[PDB]
């Protein structure tokens, strides 16, 4: 996220009768790193029929 | 272009560019033209056969005579119109009936004054029906009168159009008028049409100022007094910029962090005057006295006991106490709310309240600040530039009755009039607006956005009416955090 | 199939042959009657109705809107929606492709026709709706969008707005309109039965046809999309290297006559 | 969310982002289906596999029909994403095509139901024109196992995103697509397809071989 | 869907009994059944039944986006989806529907297009959050009397509702339990409730439409035999200050404007009695779950 | 131009009285007319039903359609083709509100007269005639349902075949029990009441005037049909949508004047533009006036 | 914002408190693949009807041997409003909605019982509206099946009256619309009854017989118009 995410605006919406222009968080991802998946392990179970 | 339909009744179409948001709509208007428009006057000889059937059973009555009000040479018995420019200028002259005793607005100017201010408006459709012998006020329309119509060309402007229309209903009806010998004169407070009567384009009008047309009457001559709106006045009063748009942007999260880290910002909680919206007083104890924030900009989108970082200005621009006192009722009370939503209404952020406060207003300001130059006390002095720390609460209020019209219906933008006098006049917009103006409110806010001066809100529940005791005593409840419900489930166990 | 065993023979050797004679009685060269009516809804950009002489209609209508192009990498939008044909059948997706492809930016159709400074296009919404089908659409939704493209009116810039005057939207003349000119492709539609190339099948045509060749004029020359596609299921045969070349040559003999008639009314 | 299928929370929004082929086929290879095949290309450029199923000959009684008819679904890959109706394009290009390749006429009240999945298609360095000789040597081959009657084994290439497919060895064009190649390829491209249909065409016929 | 075949016989034999001046049930053609109104164990759960006619709605809230167009309002949604509990002619959601809009679009022209719920104060953030509010009106018998039922249904069922108690920091909504706080009740602002005219004709087509005369059988609240019987139909829907809320009359026998407005009267008394009905109902069931936080009072005399 | 035409119009969406055309007003009062079609009544005042003209037909003075569906009647003869085949009988369109049957002891059949079938079967039908085939067809009886029994039974009748479809509205040709007849250069029009129109060489069925028993419904498009032959048929179907254009009766004297007139131009493309099919109407409305009637 | 209406009669059309939209029509506009047509133009509430049949349907379960099965489809395209339709609205509950009251309300006046083992299908194409919607697409049906020669007993005329509070004001725009209460109201024949009230909004039930009264009145006026329209066709096809 960007500095000031929380004053970031939303001028996405228009043809309103108020609530036109506010604040919005916008997130990117960025898959240049990716962190591996915290799993528990002993909840890991395979099948059968 | 324009099409007979019917006897005498013929349609055009006008179409013109509307831009919300980059929206490039192109809204069709079918505009109705009809010689049916009465003249209202008993001057006219063949308007009898003019008037039509109406709602109200009876063919439309006279309020304008065949006595208007009388000077010398050339002028003769003389209808007055109205510019766009003087009906803001001149209001309380128009509220007196010792200056102004028969009256053409123009429909025209009605629709340009009503987008600006929706007060001004109501005010003067209210002079319209409670018209007398003495001040007899008018609207003669043109935009629906078949000769008096005009068009829009290509290469001009719409402020072009709008005194033609006018020029060209002088020189109509002042025609029309000479078997009777009524003339009109145009008393004009705009530049396009004072050159416009000078350059020479047609010389079938008297065309006055506003100054000039006030000093011949004795009854006003200096008594009450106007400024041009801006084509020869440019603000000096306490304001330097000619919009009331645009409070700042905030400071920037790590320009915050190196600022407190070096010790240039400081920080504490400002404590709005209640006497004063423009007046408010941050708490730094790094010194003993009142730290002021004084001007629209300097506050920063405040409200009411935040956690504010400030940046103290230097000496220079240091003031003195300021001895006069706003609110809610006296000041903001001629400025409408935005209008964001509508095929023929505001669409844009400015150019709604570029000023259209009244002349009261006006010299209090200037009173300030005439008193603030000799006004001793001189003292810390600055400007919030970072809300560090949100205060919001729902706030009690009532609802505003000259930004609405009871009679209408309509999903109305009306302003939230708060009972806490440290925030000012709150937006709203709901189609519950006649039932909500008997009936104290609760609204809450959403945000503040960075180009309108007055906060976004929303109505959340209603209390009672303002004429019970009961319902003054639950909104004092809600005001200040007392809880009132019944102890739960829980609390019994 | 809707027509007679009897009838698609008859058809089948009439074409065939040497004169290729027809229902209308056409050399390959020629196009059915068409009228072009514009301009008819005052509160779009351009507007389009065209009745065809098999009474097929096409109503073609032009909105917009302006939009930072910087977060979108299409300008041009096709919508069609075919009367008594769902919003998914396989037909009206594939004709939605088709136009989108045609019409796509820097491919045979402007992409700074639609640009009023360098960050701020117009995205126009093509929203096709065709009132009557029984023959295919496809040439006559291309030739309704060219007079319509054509009739396209814009809003006029204010003020030369650059990328820099302020940095805030683009903000129109409440009057002034900018005429649009812009030249977007025509579509012309090929049909081979023998070894016998003709332009423009008519319904009845493309009942026997083995298949045609869908090829696009832009800009004085030819130009991709180039597609075949195969006009029934029923009577469908295959084609040499030799007619696909002839094809290529009638278009740039009779295209540029048909453009210019029915670029001025 | 929906009545026909769980899609989780909906005010949820992805994630914003930051011969030169050789092609090996394989056939009867998963079991449900009537004849199923596999082709798999690898290039410089991009690696793919291509799955088709056909299914039926089905009857599809309650109606008399004059012939038989062929349904084509693409499935958009797993790896892939395009737009629905440019697979609805594709999908009208490969019916075209087969309607003309498939004899039709030996099965009444007939219609075919061919799945073509374009499951993987991975870049190491439009893109849907490249995938189109895949698409054909694939389901031809699908066609061929099941016993469904063909005219010529059907196959083309893709020489600078146009791509023209023929039977008859060479002789015959069946379908012809150019979509952002440039203007007169026409020479190169057919000699360039042909030289790769007549090498694909051999592959086919000695994966049928195997069996 | 499989429908009821009724005879020839009984077709002409309700009509005799309208003629005749009787019914079936031995009401009257402006008598109405008496409603019953069973609040549940929880805020919300209503079951409404009128004699065999059965309904039910449960009410639930959840946070959500506003729409587009104007996002200073929140959201009703019905859900009037009718599954086989009543006949075969009504099975697996929607499979004709044409009853399902009508009735779910009468309410939500009652409740959100008029007023009747408070929509401005369902904005929790405007542009953001909101209230949603579902009415999932399920019928388990009928036996006609279908719009009147599921109105009461609603309007009861809102009633009774509540909603978390919530705080708003930013746009961070606190939502608080149901045992930890007490939950909040919606905002009425008006009482619609329906009468449903079911207008059988004595003649035929061609000599009402030109005829003028008068003597049309009126009936409401018709029977199972009644609704499909009917040949033409008038929903009014009234609220209890003189005002009419909404109508829906589109096909059916047509009808003079005195005539019409005759059924609005006639609906204006039975819709207070209804309203009356239901204010008593709610208020002793209300007893019971006041009986202690009557003892708890914060609102207590200086 | 020389290769297109396009009528130029821009600028907009497109380009006194007469007896009762609004039901809703009073067509008589009296209790012995108005008792027919296109009327409805309370007492005996009769509000009219339909559009169009009062005028006397048979016995009733009666409201009679501006315009409408094709109305079989008893004697007409007509062209039309196949929807649906059943398991005893086939589903007719002739162009009107339903569908007109045509059934198993109404039907000659190629084989014999009659042979080549010795059940019924679903099939067996299907095998002569398929759906969309075109035959020509003679009313045996017309029901009150609207639905008409048509009969094939002779020779002539039966299978259309060798031709070109060409088709008008079925009010703009003349009414008789039959219109069917040879025209020069060799072609025969086969021309019903319903407005279905073929056109084909001359074959041994209408050659006989001046048959086939193996060839009443079996396919067959012979060899024989030559260049000027097929040249010979666009021309005659384009003359004909000349008339159909103009709104005018079509008789078999008009197309062959019309096909003669339609010689100064030497191209039969250019017999389908508009201002061509005005000149053509033109002509033969002058030859009309100048001849007397 | 903005005025409604004036003691001096107007609107911001221009407008009088009983006078008429622009009505506009004209007849046959798909005469070579539609058995009738027309175009209604009442204001810029721009609608094409076309009537397709009466025909049999091939499907056995659509045939009906006591009366004909009548089809309204009403299609909303995209471009009907001012910017781009984002929405599907041809599967929406608005729409069915206006279908279900079309249909049950045309299936009285037409006679369908004349026309037994048939189909019709009632094809309505919106091309704008900017309000006064409701009752103008009724309007378009009643020209298209006089015209494709279905028989009918009356016309049905729709007109909407929108009350500004005792102030009723014939015929609507988009402001009308937005700003308060219109009734929508259709009456069948020069007859007293209504063949359709329809209320969307508090309408007085004190008020319920100023607004319909003058809407009786005010749709005779619209009747006289399609009449006029009609004849003026018919008489030109029957000179030539």
């Amino acid at each position: 996220i960007d500095e000031r995410a929380s004053d970031l605006r939303m001028t996405i919406r228009t043809r309103g009768r108020s609530a036109t222009i506010r604040e919005t968080y916008e997130i990117i991802c960025d898959q240049t790193k990716s962190v591996p998946l915290m799993i528990n392990a002993k909840n890991i179970a395979f099948a059968s029929n | 272009r324009r099409k007979r339909l019917a006897d005498g009744l013929s349609v055009t179409q006008k179409v013109f560019v509307r831009s919300r948001n980059g929206g490039a709509t192109k809204i069709v208007r079918e505009h109705y033209l009809r010689s049916d428009i009465p003249c209202l006057s008993r001057s006219c000889t063949k308007c009898p056969q003019i008037v039509v059937p109406d709602a109200q059973n009876e063919l439309p009555k006279f309020i304008l005579s065949d006595s208007p009000l009388e000077l010398s040479a050339p002028i003769g018995k003389h209808y007055v119109v109205l510019d766009t420019n003087v009906v803001l200028q001149a209001i309380d002259l128009l509220e007196n009936p010792n200056c102004f005793f028969d009256v053409i607005v123009p429909q025209i100017v009605l629709d340009e004054v009503r987008n600006k201010s929706y007060p001004v408006y109501t005010r003067l459709r209210t002079l319209c029906r409670d018209s007398d012998d003495h001040k007899r006020f008018i609207v003669f329309h043109n935009e629906f009168s078949e000769h008096t119509f005009v068009e829009r060309l290509p290469n001009e402007t719409i402020n072009d159009r709008n005194n033609r229309a006018i020029r060209k209903t002088c020189q109509w009806y002042s025609e029309h008028l000479k078997p009777y010998d009524i003339n009109v004169v145009l008393v004009t407070n705009d530049r396009l049409n004072r050159e416009a009567a000078t350059k020479e384009v047609e010389s079938n009008i008297i065309t006055k100022s506003l100054v000039q047309y006030i000093e011949l009457l004795p009854n006003a001559d200096d008594i009450r007094d106007s400024i041009p709106q801006m084509d020869s006045f440019d603000k000096d009063l306490e304001r330097d910029t000619f919009s009331d748009f645009t409070f700042p942007e905030y400071y920037s999260t790590a320009r915050v962090m190196g600022g407190l880290k070096n010790g240039v910002l400081y920080q504490g909680n400002i404590q709005i005057s209640e006497y004063n919206f423009l007046e408010g007083s941050v708490s730094l104890p790094r010194f003993s006295k009142p730290v002021l924030i004084v001007g629209q900009k300097n506050l920063n989108r405040a409200f009411n006991g935040d956690q504010v970082i400030v940046e103290l200005l230097p000496q220079s621009e240091w003031k003195a106490p300021s001895s006069i006192v706003l609110d809610s009722e006296h000041f903001d009370v001629n400025d409408n709310p935005d209008i964001e939503a509508g095929d023929d209404d505001d669409n844009n952020e400015s150019s709604s309240n570029t000023t259209v406060i009244s002349d009261k207003q006006r010299r209090l300001l200037a009173k300030d600040a005439m008193i603030a130059q000799r006004s001793k006390k001189i003292q810390p002095t600055a400007k919030v530039v970072y809300i560090q720390r949100r205060s919001w609460r729902q706030y009690v209020g009532q609802l505003a009755p000259s930004s609405v019209d009871p009679q209408s219906s309509s999903t109305q933008n009306v302003f939230v009039i708060l009972m806490d006098k440290c925030l000012p006049k709150v937006r709203i917009r709901t189609r519950r607006a006649a039932e909500l103006l008997d009936k104290r409110i609760v609204i809450s806010i959403d945000s503040w956005p960075t180009t309108h001066k007055y906060p976004l809100g929303h109505f959340v529940r209603d209390l009672g009416t303002i004429e019970s005791a009961q319902a003054e005593t639950e909104a004092l409840l809600l005001e200040h955090d007392v809880e009132y419900r019944p102890f739960s489930k829980k609390v019994l166990e | 199939m809707s027509l007679s065993v009897a009838e698609k023979s008859y058809l089948y050797d009439s074409l065939a042959s040497t004169p290729s004679i027809r229902p209308d009685g056409r050399l390959p060269h020629q196009f059915r009657p068409i009228e072009i009516f514009t301009d008819f809804l005052p509160s779009s950009n351009g507007s389009s109705r065209i009745i065809a002489s098999d009474g097929s209609e096409c109503i073609v209508s032009i909105k917009s809107k302006v939009v930072d192009h910087h977060v979108e990498n299409e300008l041009l939008q096709v919508d069609v929606d075919i009367a008594g044909q769902r919003d998914d059948a396989l037909v009206v997706e594939t004709i939605t492709s088709l136009l989108n492809k045609v019409l796509k930016s820097g491919s045979g159709v402007d992409s700074s026709k639609l640009q009023l400074t360098k960050k701020y296009s117009f995205k126009i919404f093509v929203d096709v709706l065709v009132i009557s089908s029984h023959s295919h659409p496809i040439s006559l939704i291309s030739f309704a969008i060219y007079s319509a493209l054509n009739s396209t009116y814009l809003p006029k810039l204010i003020s030369a707005f650059d990328d820099l005057e302020v940095e805030e939207l683009p903000t129109f003349h409440d009057y002034d309109m900018v005429k649009l000119d812009i030249n977007p492709p025509l579509v012309f539609i090929l049909a081979v039965v023998g070894n016998n190339m003709l332009l423009d099948p008519a319904a009845n045509e493309s009942e026997v046809a083995n298949n045609g060749l869908i090829i696009s004029w832009s800009n004085g020359k030819i130009t991709s999309p180039i597609r075949s596609v195969a006009l029934n299921d029923s009577n469908v045969k295959s084609f040499k290297p030799h007619l696909l070349k002839q094809g290529l040559a009638m278009v740039e003999k009779y295209a540029p006559d048909v453009v210019r008639s029915l670029e001025n009314l | 969310q929906d009545r026909r299928r769980l899609l989780g929370p909906a005010a949820a929004k992805p994630m914003a982002f930051s011969s030169e082929q050789e092609l090996s086929l394989h056939t009867g290879f998963i079991e449900n289906c009537n004849g199923s095949a596999l082709v798999e290309a690898r290039s410089l450029g991009h690696q793919t596999s291509l799955i088709s199923a056909v299914y039926g000959p089905r009857s599809i009684r309650g109606s008399f029909t004059s012939q038989g008819t062929i349904s084509i679904q693409l499935k958009n890959g797993l790896l892939e994403k395009y737009n629905t109706n440019e697979l609805k394009e594709v999908s009208s290009f490969l019916m075209g095509i087969f309607n003309s390749v498939v004899n039709l006429s030996r099965y009444p009240k007939s219609g075919i139901d061919i799945f073509v999945y374009l499951t993987y298609d991975k870049d190491l360095t439009s893109q849907i024109s490249s995938l189109i000789p895949h698409c054909i040597t694939s389901i031809t081959l699908a066609l061929a196992d099941a016993g469904i009657e063909l005219v010529d084994m059907a196959g083309a290439g893709e020489a600078n995103g146009t791509v023209v497919s023929f039977i008859k060895n060479g002789e015959e064009i069946v379908g012809f697509w150019k979509d952002d190649g440039d203007d007169e390829d026409l020479l190169e491209c057919l000699d360039r397809c042909k030289e790769q249909y007549n090498r694909y065409r051999d592959l086919m016929i000695s994966c049928l071989m195997n069996q | 869907a499989k429908d009821i075949e009724i005879s020839a016989s009984e077709s002409k034999f309700i009509l005799e009994a309208l003629r005749q001046n009787y019914r079936l049930d031995g009401r009257s053609f402006d008598q109405f059944r008496d409603v019953e109104i069973t609040f549940g164990k929880e805020f919300g759960d209503v079951s409404v039944k009128m004699g065999n006619t059965k309904v039910h709605c449960r009410i639930s809230c959840q946070i959500a986006q506003p729409y587009e167009d104007r996002p200073f309002e929140g959201l009703f949604v019905i859900s009037t989806e009718i599954s086989p509990m009543a006949g075969s002619q009504f099975e697996n959601g929607n499979i004709t529907g044409e009853d399902e809009v009508l009735c779910s679009r009468i309410i939500e022209k009652s409740v959100r297009r008029s007023g009747a719920l408070d929509v401005e104060g369902l904005c929790i953030v405007a542009g953001s959050k909101c209230w949603a509010v579902r009415a999932d009106v399920h019928f388990l018998d009928c036996d006609g009397g279908f719009i009147d039922a599921s109105c009461i249904a609603v309007m009861a069922g809102l009633m009774h509702f509540k909603k978390p108690d919530i705080t708003v920091h930013g746009e961070q909504i606190i939502v608080h339990p149901v045992n930890e706080r007490e939950p909040v009740p919606l905002g009425i602002l008006h009482i619609p409730i329906c009468v449903t005219f079911s207008f059988f004709n004595p003649q035929d087509t061609e000599e009402n439409i030109k005829g003028e005369t008068n003597s049309e059988i009126s009936i409401i609240d018709a029977t199972l035999k009644e609704e499909l019987l009917r040949d033409g139909v008038l929903t009014v829907t009234l609220n209890k200050n003189r005002e009419v809320v909404q109508v829906s009359k589109a096909g059916g026998l047509p009808m003079d404007a005195l005539t019409l407005m005759k059924c609005c009267h006639e609906a204006y008394s039975i819709i207070e009695k209804i309203t009356d009905q239901i204010l008593q109902l709610l208020k002793e069931d209300s007893e019971k779950r006041n009986k202690y936080a009557a003892m708890l009072t914060s609102e207590n005399a200086r | 131009s020389e290769v297109i035409t396009i009528t130029k119009r821009n600028g907009a969406f497109q380009n006194s009285d007469s007896q009762i055309v609004t039901p809703g007003e009073l067509v008589t009062d009296d209790p012995i007319w108005m008792r027919g079609h296109g009327t409805y009544f309370l007492d005996n005042m009769t509000y009219s039903s339909v559009a169009g003209t009062v005028s006397r037909v048979n016995r009733l003075l009666s409201v009679i359609p501006l315009k409408g569906r094709y109305a079989p009647e008893t004697g007409d003869h007509v062209v039309g083709r196949i929807a649906e085949v059943g398991n005893k009988r086939w589903k007719v369109d002739i162009g009107g509100k339903q569908h007109a049957v045509l059934m198993l002891g109404s039907v000659n059949l190629p084989g014999g007269i009659l042979r080549r079938k010795s059940e019924s079967d679903e099939l067996q039908m299907r095998s002569f005639l398929k759906e969309g085939d075109l035959l020509n067809a003679e009313v045996q009886s017309l029901f009150q349902d609207g639905s008409a029994s048509l009969h094939t039974r002779s020779l002539k009748y039966g299978k259309l075949r060798n031709g070109m479809f060409c088709q008008v509205p079925s009010s703009l040709i003349v009414r008789a029990k039959n219109h069917t007849h040879n025209l020069p250069g060799n072609i025969t029009v086969v021309l019903g009441v319903n407005g279905y129109i073929w056109l084909r060489k001359t074959s041994q069925m209408d050659l006989a005037r001046d048959e086939s028993s193996w060839q009443i419904y079996s396919d067959e498009n012979d060899p024989s049909i030559s260049n000027n032959i097929r040249q010979a048929i666009c021309r005659y179907a384009n003359v004909i949508k000349a008339l159909a254009f103009c709104e005018i009766g079509i008789t078999q004297q008009r197309i062959v004047s019309a096909y003669e007139a339609s010689m100064v131009y030497s191209n039969v493309g250019e017999l389908i533009e508009k201002n061509v099919m005005e000149s053509i109407g033109s002509d033969i409305l002058t030859a009309e006036k100048m001849r007397g009637n | 914002r903005l005025e409604i209406y004036s003691p001096e009669g107007l609107r911001l059309d221009g407008r009088r408190w009983n006078e008429l939209r622009r009505f506009e029509s004209s007849i046959n506009t798909h005469p070579h693949a539609a058995d009738g047509s027309s175009y209604m133009e009442q204001g810029n509430n721009k609608i094409i009807t076309l009537v397709k049949g009466p025909k049999e349907p091939r499907l056995k379960s659509q045939m009906d041997t006591s009366k004909a099965l009548l089809n309204v489809s009403v299609n909303i395209t995209k471009f009907s409003k001012f910017e781009r339709s984002k929405s599907s609205h041809k599967n929406e509950r608005r729409v069915l909605e206006i279908q279900t009251s079309l249909v049950r309300m045309f299936e009285k006046n037409v006679m369908l019982n004349i026309y037994p083992r048939t189909v019709i299908d009632i094809e309505i194409h919106v091309l704008e509206q900017d309000g006064g919607i409701m009752g103008s697409l009724i309007n378009g049906i009643t020209l298209a099946l006089i015209d494709a020669g279905i028989s009918m007993f009356d016309y049905i005329s729709g007109i909407s009256v929108g009350l500004y509070d005792t102030t009723p004001l014939l015929d609507t725009n988009s402001l009308e619309e937005n700003a308060m209460s219109t009734v929508t109201l259709g009456v069948v024949g020069k007859s007293e009854k209504l063949s359709l009230l329809l209320v969307e909004d508090k309408i007085p039930l004190d008020r319920l017989e100023n607004v319909l009264a003058i809407g009786i009145a005010g749709a005779h006026r619209v009747r006289d118009l399609m009449d006029e329209e009609l004849r003026k066709h018919a008489q030109k096809r029957v000179s030539n």
